[PDB]
């Protein structure tokens, strides 16, 4: 853990 | 009833969770432990966990970006019935299919 990191639209 | 919300789980037992019972698709959501109020997703794929921070403002709920919704429910229905809305940086889909009842 280990936050994954997002691509948004 | 929300039965994938686990209310008394850390990370690493989410993590131990997913890996024994579940299979992969398997998610649950939790309280945030960093972030008092806020929640977290933790989704089992390719035999691994990936935790997503949730934003509770007070007003809505995100992603810390990404659609806002007015409950934790809207968000988690959202992302289980949009899968190509939920990705990483590397353009891998994180899909929330099965939720991991408490």
């Amino acid at each position: 853990v280990d936050y994954g990191e997002l691509d948004f639209q | 009833s929300r039965r994938w919300f686990h209310p008394n789980i850390t990370g690493v037992e989410a993590e131990n969770l997913l890996l024994t019972r579940g299979v992969d698709g398997s998610f649950l959501a939790r309280p945030s432990k960093s972030n008092p109020g806020d929640f977290t997703l933790s989704v089992r794929r390719n035999g691994a966990v990936t935790h997503i921070k949730i934003q509770n403002t007070g007003d809505y709920y995100d992603l810390y970006g990404g659609e806002k919704f007015a409950t934790l429910a809207e968000l988690v229905q959202y992302y289980m019935e949009h899968h190509g809305q939920l990705k990483e940086k590397n353009g891998d889909v994180i899909e929330l299919k099965y939720p991991l009842n408490c």
